[PDB]
């Protein structure tokens, strides 16, 4: 006998988990949504007003086929815009929100803790501290059985 | 680096014996026991100095026992005390040549040569096992290149004793066959003999035990000589006199009479067992050339009691095989040997070895382990 | 062992 | 008046009547004389080391004690069956037919190989069986209700082999069991904790990275030891028998070399259809590793490198939980057939004239 | 510039130069590699082993025949033992002296072209050759016609030939050689009791096959004779010492050979295989192979083959016809008598396949310039 | 191994009785022994000499009558020479004499083994050669333990006799 | 066996 790894059979089955609306063409293969919402974060931060320009980008979500340029340009704005609030009305802005929201938001401060040496990870980790007293585990949990890929 | 001389070290329950190559004789033999209690408490000693000590308030214990390593942090102890004040040696320019069980499992192998390369920063390592070297301590000469390889080597270790049917310089893994007697365990049965009607406690057991314990090809036809000449009661002293009794015409024989101390198989219907469970090609050699090793097997007629015991034993079974046949077989030739080399014969094969170029190249380098890691060496 | 030869 | 059922093994022996799914009586044939299920201290025997009979007078011993202590009869012309391996010299069965015909009549036996057995006992026509017992396999190919007696293999180690070896492994590792006794115990931790690796080099680095796969067991005597990369090397030792000390392929390889010595047209329905027999076979994954490692082996020999087409291979192992008496029922299925004609067997008669030529009758 | 020759039978490679009457090499073609890893230093501890040295020290050594029923399986080892064989044995560089070669009939033209392809890139020879393991028999022999029979250690054919002037559709051949009628025995003597599974028991008993085995002409009445008495119970030592017995196995093993049914096999014996291509020919040349048939290679050297043999083909053919069977002594080495003769010879010369030629033309060249 | 032969499981005679043996011997008083003349094989000394050999023996399997009887003559020797451990010659004859005609008559009753220590008796119809047996054969292992480790030298044991007492036939003391 | 096919 010998040892060659046979795989061929019996395939395994991982794009039948997760379901996937990424058959849009728009915002995931073409970059054109998030290129006309950064902007508007980018001026809500400029004004001043940086909750709603958090509010308005959350509103669409790209997913992780096989694109990184784009996740990783809106999580950069994702932390700027972080970063450019203050240490207070987190607990209003969370409290008025809703969960896949709260999901989402858990997602992509994991998914930039996992690179400190790029952004500063410290309001990151106060946010996150923050939502799970103010909702709890269950949002750590529905994160962690999130997409493998975002 | 390849061009000095290495080391020759080995570690044993009874005794640990290290020295160097290109030598007659061994160096710095001794009992293998270590000795221990702003505050460092590092004050300790082994060996001779070890056993001298404890009236002081010196504790003591065995590193190794039953033929297996038990405190690494004392074994490194031990071995840092002798490679730095008996022998002032350099572990770096110079190689180093270590012997271990049969047995030995990996998990300690890759300890002892991580605790050697790292702690130690030594440059050329070699483990290897005892049968070999024994084996090849046989032969005198060792240039005429009419030696032989195939062979039966039974190792008496102080606590622990076992058997491999090398053949060819190709160790077996499977023939392979121990058993714990053939060690402290004689000298504990003659003390507790001894205990039971002469109350005057191990050092005189061995001392009289090293002096005169023999063996006899029979016991029950023998006690003769004991029973017609007082002369065999004799007398030892250490302090004053012992009456010997019957101690060195019994103790020996706990291996051709096994299951009298804490069953077994005699030693002859074993090493018969193990050469039949070898390969048929080989046992016509491995019959040939029974080498001995270790001390408790450098008995007066130990090599003849053997000798004839697997004779006849033999020579039962093929006549059985030739009566139930009707041939006549041509009866296979059984020989022991035993050459001034029984005492310390690993030693002296381990440094008839070293003298070979071959050596420097087939050790292990510091750079595989660092590379590598402490997995380089598994098994045999 | 037990086949009055090998084993 | 129905014949008796009697498989004697290797270290076990079990008993029943001519129709009897499970066995009414099993005990081991260990050994005034304690011959039986008082084993729970005499002399030990173990006398059917293999296939092979040496101490005949402690077998006859042990089946009066067994038709006399577990069994209430003492007949002569009832018909009982026996077992014995494929190619077991033909002394044995001499001398056990010669004492069950002389001690005692049981006129008609008609010994018979535990492959087939198994294959009635399974209700099956075609495929290879796979015995493992305690102290030798075999492997034996069916087509069609159909014997072929020249490919059957024989291997003798299982068992008795890779509890020596997991002895010789905790030895290794310091606890020592050189007692006679402790055997039954060590049997016992092994049937309780081993396995087959599916994959060894996956089972390795885990042995060798994490403290799992460390269990710690008790003794009878109070004692306490702990069990490690043994559990999942023994069926290696039983897989790979260079590392025992025989030198054989293995047991995936020869059954695919029996297999490929055959006709091709028979080959398919052997690898449709391949069942075990005998307590050595449920260690756990070993028939998954099995079917993988045939697989692999056709995936080299044959294609080279070619998995297009591996696929469509369509191998069908086969297993189920009373391959422990697979052998059992089919003896029993076997006697309660043929209990309607006596010729097929050999009647106490017609033995001092040829009797040992009558056993001839069976395999010619 | 003297040529030599390599008969690479399944057995043992039989290697000698040329215009000698006997060969010089005659050693055993396996291939031993250590079961366990070694640990001594400078002695021995070779990776490898081949030759007498594994037949020595066989006891470790797992073996392995590279060739098997007379195509080649493992091309490393064949090219290791034909090193060992040029190197060690002759101790001669083949660079300048040409390599006869020999193979058996019906064998894959992939095999012989991969043998011509390495032996002309790896050893550099000038000019190597093939031919059949049977014409040279005949050579040797001194005929010109005739049939003739080979039995080698992996093989058994049959090939007819009159007056230089083969007949291809009259070939017969069998995979039914020793190594069958080894595993055969082993099989006998489990049964009896005696139990050989390894290679070094393997050959143990190829070496009793050797000694001790006979055939009869009434093979019922042998096994009535060997079952009421013992006259035919003969013994045999062991390096161990332990002497065994053996009956009627010495002579139920060729029956194998006389009659396949008993290892599976359901062709035909060689008699009948023999009689059947005798069949093919023209009737007459017929009756002239019936009156010098001709044996060669091993497993014909058992005692009474010849007796059996004329008896059977007698009972097959017209009693008319008379028959007389050829079984010299040297047999053994008969083909490479016959190739060392066509090697001395003048005008097989010209028919010498050069490196050139291979190099222009590639491999397929020695399916043409050849038989 | 260390357990010898009783190197009489022999066919000489036919001196079995139930399960001992009544053969030829030297013991000087009365019995079942039957009368011999052979003075060169005296089962008293083999006796002797196995019970001090496997004085120091750890295992011994049953063997028949034949091993049962010198099981008990090296019992009995052992048993005699712990209790003349404190005596003199006359004090070890006394004592010999005492142990010979004590409350010790056919084997089986309680004081050892269910039934290992010893076979089932045959006293029914052969009470009378079975005790009279019994009793010479104690008489005459009394005997060889006195003169062999009960010397000339009176008031001084063997120093060896004595020192292997320390140790129970098959550890079967209590 | 090694004909790439039966045997
Ligand atoms: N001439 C002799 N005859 C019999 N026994 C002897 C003799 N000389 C020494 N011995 C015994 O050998 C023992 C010493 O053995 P030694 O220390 O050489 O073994 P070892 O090589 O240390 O074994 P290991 O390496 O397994 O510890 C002593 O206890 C002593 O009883
Ligand atoms: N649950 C189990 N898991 C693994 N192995 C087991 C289990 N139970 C028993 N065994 C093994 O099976 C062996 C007993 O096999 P058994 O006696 O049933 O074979 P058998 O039928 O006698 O074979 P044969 O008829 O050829 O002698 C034991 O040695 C034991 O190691
Ligand atoms: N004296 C003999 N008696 C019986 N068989 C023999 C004898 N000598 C050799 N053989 C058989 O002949 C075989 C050798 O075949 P061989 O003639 O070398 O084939 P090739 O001609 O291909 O080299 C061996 O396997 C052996 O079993
Ligand atoms: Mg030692
Ligand atoms: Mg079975
Ligand atoms: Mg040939």
């Amino acid at each position: 006998f010998r040892t060659l790894d046979v795989d061929s059979i019996t395939e395994p089955v991982l794009t039948e988990q997760d379901i996937f609306p990424i058959r849009n063409e728009t915002a995931e293969q073409v970059q054109a949504a998030v290129s006309q919402l950064i902007p508007q974060a980018r001026s809500a931060i400029q004004t001043g007003n940086a909750l709603q320009g958090l509010k308005t980008l959350l509103s669409y979500v790209p997913y992780g086929n096989d694109v990184q340029e784009v996740r990783t340009q809106y999580l950069n704005a994702f932390v700027d815009v972080l970063s450019n609030i203050r240490a207070a009305d987190i607990p209003a802005f969370v409290k008025e929100c809703s969960t896949e929201e709260i999901d989402n938001i858990v997602n992509f401060i994991y998914r930039g803790l996992a690179n400190p040496q790029a952004y500063n990870s410290s309001v990151l980790l106060n946010w996150h501290e923050k939502v799970v007293e103010i909702s709890g585990i269950g949002c750590i949990v529905r994160v962690l059985n999130s997409r493998p890929d975002l | 680096a390849s061009f000095n001389v290495p080391i020759i070290m080995d570690n044993g329950t009874g005794y640990s014996k290290l020295g160097y190559a290109g030598n007659d004789a061994p160096s710095y033999v001794f009992p293998t026991v270590i000795a221990t209690r702003a505050t460092e408490d590092l004050d300790f000693f082994i060996g001779n100095d070890a056993l001298k000590k404890a009236s002081a308030g010196y504790s003591l214990d065995y590193p190794i026992r039953h033929g297996q390593i038990e405190n690494w942090d004392h074994m490194e102890r031990f071995w840092q005390q002798s490679l730095f004040k008996y022998l002032r040696c350099e572990p770096e320019d110079h190689y180093f040549l270590l012997t271990e069980p049969p047995l030995n499992p990996p998990e300690n192998r890759e300890n002892t040569a991580e605790i050697m390369f790292e702690s130690f920063n030594c440059a050329g390592l070699y483990i290897a096992v005892q049968a070999v070297l024994a084996l090849a301590a046989s032969w005198t000469s060792s240039k005429v290149t009419d030696r032989s390889l195939t062979g039966t080597v039974v190792d008496s270790g102080d606590g622990v004793t076992h058997i491999i049917p090398v053949a060819e310089g190709y160790v077996i893994g499977s023939s392979i066959k121990t058993m714990p007697l053939a060690g402290r365990d004689v000298t504990y049965f003659v003390q507790s003999l001894l205990r039971d009607r002469n109350e005057p406690s191990l050092k005189t057991a061995e001392r009289i035990k090293e002096e005169c314990c023999y063996v006899c090809p029979d016991i029950v036809k023998e006690f003769s000589r004991f029973d017609r000449e007082p002369d065999r009661y004799l007398k030892y002293a250490s302090s004053t006199t012992i009456d010997v009794g019957f101690e060195r015409f019994l103790a020996p024989e706990i291996f051709f009479n096994p299951e009298i101390a804490s069953f077994l198989t005699p030693l002859p219907e074993l090493v018969d067992n193990v050469v039949q469970s070898s390969p048929i090609d080989v046992r016509k050699g491995l019959y040939k050339n029974i080498v001995l090793s270790g001390g408790s097997t450098l008995f007066k007629n130990f090599g003849n009691r053997l000798q004839r015991d697997l004779k006849r034993i033999v020579d039962e079974r093929i006549h059985r095989s030739e009566m139930l046949s009707g041939a006549k077989s041509g009866g296979v030739d059984v020989n022991v040997i035993s050459h001034k080399r029984q005492r310390n014969a690993v030693w002296f094969g381990g440094s008839l070895l070293a003298q070979t170029p071959e050596f420097g190249s087939y050790c292990h380098t510091k750079a595989d382990y660092e590379e590598y890691g402490a997995s380089i060496a598994r098994r045999y | 062992p037990a086949w009055l030869a090998t084993c | 008046s129905a014949p008796i059922v009697l498989d004697n093994g290797t270290g076990f022996v079990k008993v029943g009547y001519a129709k009897d799914n499970f066995p009414r009586f099993q005990f081991p044939s260990i050994v005034d004389v304690m011959v039986g299920d008082e084993a729970e201290l005499l002399q030990v025997k173990y006398p059917m080391e293999n296939g092979i009979i040496r101490d005949f007078e402690e077998m006859n011993q042990l089946w009066d004690y067994t038709f006399f202590e577990k069994l209430k009869i003492d007949p002569r012309g009832r018909k009982i069956l026996l077992t014995e391996p494929p190619m077991n010299p033909v002394a044995n069965r001499e001398k056990m037919c010669e004492t069950m015909f002389e001690r005692y009549g049981f006129g008609g036996v008609y010994v018979a190989i535990q492959a087939v057995l198994s294959l009635y006992a399974q209700g099956l026509s075609s495929g290879v069986v796979v015995d493992s017992g305690d102290g030798v396999t075999h492997i034996v190919p069916v087509y069609e209700s159909v014997v072929l007696n020249h490919l059957v293999g024989r291997l003798d180690v299982a068992g008795r082999d890779a509890t020596r070896y997991l002895i010789s492994l905790l030895l290794r590792k310091g606890y020592a069991f050189n007692r006679t006794a402790d055997f039954e115990t060590v049997r016992e931790m092994k049937e309780k904790l081993c396995y087959v690796s599916y994959d060894l080099e996956l089972d390795h680095k885990l042995s060798e990275e994490t403290t799992v796969l460390m269990r710690n067991y008790t003794l009878p005597d109070g004692r306490v030891i702990k069990v490690g990369s043994e559990r999942y090397e023994c069926p290696e030792c039983l897989f790979q028998p260079h590392l025992v000390g025989s030198e054989q392929p293995g047991l995936s390889e020869f059954i695919f070399d029996t297999i490929q010595a055959a006709d091709v047209d028979i080959r398919k329905y052997l690898y449709r259809a391949i069942v075990l027999s005998g307590g050595s076979s449920m260690y756990a994954g070993l028939p998954s590793r099995l079917e993988k490692e045939i697989k692999q082996l056709w995936f080299e020999r044959v294609l080279h490198g070619d998995p297009a087409r591996l696929p469509n291979f369509k191998v069908k192992i086969e297993d189920a939980p009373r391959r422990r008496h697979a052998v059992f029922i089919g003896g029993a299925v076997l006697a309660d057939i043929m209990a309607q004609n006596d010729h097929m067997w050999v009647s106490k008669a017609e033995w001092e004239e040829y009797g040992v030529r009558a056993l001839d009758k069976l395999g010619p | 510039t003297t040529a030599l020759v390599c008969d690479n039978g399944s057995g043992l490679v039989k290697a000698g130069f040329a215009g000698d009457d006997a060969p010089r090499a005659v050693f055993p073609s396996i291939v031993g590699r250590p079961r366990h890893q070694g640990v001594m230093v400078g002695m021995g501890q070779k990776d490898s082993y081949v030759g007498d040295e594994a037949q020595s020290k066989r006891g470790i050594l797992t073996l392995k025949y590279p060739i098997e029923h007379g195509i080649i399986t493992n091309w490393d080892d064949m090219e290791k033992i034909w090193h060992h064989t040029f190197y060690n044995e002759l101790r001669v560089a083949p660079e300048e002296h040409p390599t006869l070669l020999t193979e058996a009939p019906l064998n894959p033209k992939a095999n012989r072209e991969k043998m011509t392809q390495i032996m002309f890139e790896t050893f550099n020879v000038p000019a190597m050759y093939v031919a059949i393991q049977a014409v040279l028999s005949l050579y040797a022999s001194g005929r010109t016609t005739g049939i003739v029979l080979d039995s080698g250690d992996g093989v058994t054919h049959n090939v007819p030939i009159y007056e230089g002037y083969a007949l291809p559709h009259a070939i017969m051949r069998l995979d039914l050689a020793g190594r069958d009628l080894t595993d055969y025995l082993m099989k006998i003597l489990t049964e009896r009791g005696y139990s050989f599974v390894t290679t070094a028991e393997r050959e143990i008993v190829r070496d009793i096959k050797e000694k001790l085995c006979y055939v009869a002409l009434d093979f019922e009445n042998e096994m009535a004779t060997a079952a009421s008495s013992s006259s035919l119970e003969k013994s045999y030592e062991l390096p161990d010492g332990q002497v065994i017995t053996i009956g009627n196995e010495r002579f139920r093993c060729p029956e194998t050979l006389f009659q396949p049914s008993f290892i599976g096999m359901e062709s035909a014996g060689i008699h009948e295989t023999t009689y059947n291509s005798i069949m093919k020919c023209d009737i007459d040349i017929r009756k002239d192979l019936y009156a010098n048939n001709v044996m060669s290679g091993g497993t014909t050297m058992y005692p009474g083959i010849a007796d059996r043999m004329q008896k059977e083909i007698t009972a097959l053919a017209p009693s008319t016809m008379k028959i007389k069977i050829i079984a010299p002594p040297e047999r053994k080495y008969s083909v490479w008598i016959g190739g060392s003769i066509l090697a001395s010879l003048s005008t097989f010369q010209q028919m010498w396949i050069t490196k050139q030629e291979y190099d222009e033309a590639g491999p397929s060249i020695v399916h043409r310039k050849c038989f | 191994m260390p357990a010898y032969h009783s190197s009489f499981l022999s066919l000489t005679d036919v001196p079995t009785t139930g399960n001992i043996a009544m053969l030829p011997l030297k013991t000087k008083f009365r019995g079942p022994a039957y009368p011999a003349d052979e003075s060169q094989m005296d089962i008293i000394d083999e006796c002797i000499g196995l019970f001090r050999a496997n004085c120091f023996f750890r295992n011994f399997e049953i063997k028949g009558p034949a091993d049962r009887t010198l099981i008990y003559g090296t019992l009995f020797i052992s048993e005699c020479l712990g209790r003349v451990n404190g005596l003199n010659y006359r004090d070890a004859e006394r004592q010999l004499n005492s142990l010979a005609l004590e409350n010790f008559s056919i084997p089986g009753s309680a004081g050892f083994p269910l039934n290992a220590l010893y076979a089932p008796p045959l006293s029914p119809q052969d009470a009378e050669i079975m005790r009279t047996y019994l009793t010479q054969f104690r008489q005459e292992l009394a005997y060889r333990l006195l003169s062999h480790v009960y010397a000339t030298e009176k008031d001084h044991p063997s120093k060896w006799w004595t020192c292997f007492s320390k140790r129970r036939f098959m550890n079967k003391a209590l």
